[PDB]
């Protein structure tokens, strides 16, 4: 799935490669796919006339001419080749902004939870733009791989940024052999990485 | 008024089968294929195959040319697809699909029936404290809450029984090794209000009837 | 069938 980001009233081209007749859909998520193009360049019911399919030889584009927010979804191609239906690997727009420092937060075990052997350690990055952030755990200054998880939000439908989550899990015993506890963000929009710690038990 | 309604989700365990159905409306049956599309969480529109429901011929795509059953009731206008043998890799969103009045494209769209195959067992979750830090002020503190080892998907979580919406991220829910889901949901709030302001969030997983409220405050 | 629609086949 592609990632394309897209400054509002600008222009994208979305090129399909195949080898009759390309069909393209927009999906959001949490809905079915819409029809959007059909016969390579003609568009949908209902579709805005700033959207325009074309092909030529095996390269076939879908074009959204002065981007709105809403379009802002993924797309796919769809064709007819021997005995199948291909749809291609989707491309997912967003929207592009200004860029946004992510707001760092670190969180503790609780010690309800540490009553039963596991310590989730978790760290916040906070409305933040562009997507692509790197989260790093330290345990007294041993840099940490392996343990990790985390999840992201879609981007926010007014100020289009993202949030992250990072969960370092621990057992208990592990988590009462050390001191320190730190995720370390580097951003695009911070200059220098960002630290957030504790110390154990503090 | 043409209209693709499909049956509930399911959850499975790997071995099982499971047989989805797409009932038609608004249009004569047996004037056009009804087609499957798998999409896979996450991922692409995947073409299966589809059903002739005048003759009740059936194509497969290549990839699907084994443990799918594409079938059609004329008499119902239902449409059904059977799975079996079920693997987790089936976890998927599963689609009918009918092609334009006037072109091949495929304009109508059933809404989808979600099947989860997985070994894991119902099973609510724990709910913990993200307790604001004591360094809080800036003017801006995070709260949250941890909601830990459940299954299957999915859980609610509010603040202030709704009241609170402002500044909320929950966040999707990661898949353990164990093959319970985690998931935090946090909010951002004045550094102010912390020694005055009740912060609660309402967990609910309907699958094992589990309903938490969970205060979180300044640990001291 | 070897076709993308019904009314081909």
């Amino acid at each position: 799935p592609d990632f394309q980001s897209v400054t509002p009233k600008e222009k994208v081209t979305i090129t399909c490669s195949a080898n009759g007749y390309m069909y393209w859909y927009q999906q959001k998520p949490d809905q079915s796919p819409k029809l959007w193009v059909h016969g390579t360049s003609n568009l949908a019911s209902g579709v805005p006339s700033r959207f325009s399919g074309s092909g030529s030889g095996t390269d076939f584009t879908l074009t959204i001419n002065s981007l709105e927010a809403e379009d802002a979804a993924t797309y796919y191609c769809h064709h007819w080749s021997n005995t199948q239906w291909t749809f291609g690997g989707g491309t997912k727009v967003e929207i592009k902004r200004t860029v946004a420092a992510p707001s760092v937060f670190i969180f503790p075990p609780s010690d309800e939870q540490l009553k039963s052997g596991t310590a989730s350690v978790v760290c916040l990055l906070n409305n933040f733009y562009p997507r692509e952030a790197k989260v790093q755990w330290k345990v007294d200054n041993a840099l940490q791989s392996g343990n990790s998880q985390e999840s992201v939000t879609e981007q926010d439908s007014k100020d289009s940024t993202y949030s992250l989550s990072s969960t370092l899990t621990l057992s208990k015993a592990d988590y009462e052999k050390h001191k320190v506890y730190a995720c370390e963000v580097t951003h695009q929009g911070l200059s220098s990485p960002v630290t957030k710690s504790f110390n154990r038990g503090e | 008024q043409v209209q693709l309604v499909q049956s509930g989700a399911e959850v499975k365990k790997p071995g099982s089968s499971v047989k989805v159905s797409c009932k038609a409306s608004g249009y004569t049956f047996t004037n056009y294929f009804m087609n499957w599309v798998r999409q896979a969480p996450g991922q692409g529109l995947e073409w299966m195959g589809r059903v002739d429901p005048e003759q009740g011929r059936a194509d497969y795509a290549e990839k699907f040319k084994k443990r799918v059953t594409i079938t059609a009731d004329k008499s119902t206008s239902t449409a059904y697809m059977e799975l079996s043998s079920l693997r987790s890799e089936d976890t998927a969103v599963y689609y009918c699909a009918r092609r334009a009045m006037d072109n091949y494209g495929f304009a109508y769209w059933g809404q989808g029936t979600l099947v989860t195959v997985s070994s894991a067992s119902t099973k609510g979750p724990s709910v913990f404290p993200l307790a604001p830090s004591s360094k809080s002020a800036g003017g801006t503190a995070a709260l949250g809450c941890l909601v830990k080892d459940y299954f299957p998907e999915p859980v609610t979580v509010s603040w202030n029984s709704g009241a609170l919406t402002s500044g909320v991220h929950t966040f999707p829910a990661v898949l353990q090794s164990s093959g319970l889901y985690s998931l935090s949901s946090v909010v951002t709030v004045p550094s102010s209000s912390l020694g005055t302001q009740t912060y609660i969030c309402n967990v609910n997983h309907k699958p094992s009837n589990t309903k938490v409220d969970k205060k979180v405050e300044p640990k001291a | 069938c070897p076709f993308p629609a019904l009314e081909l086949c």
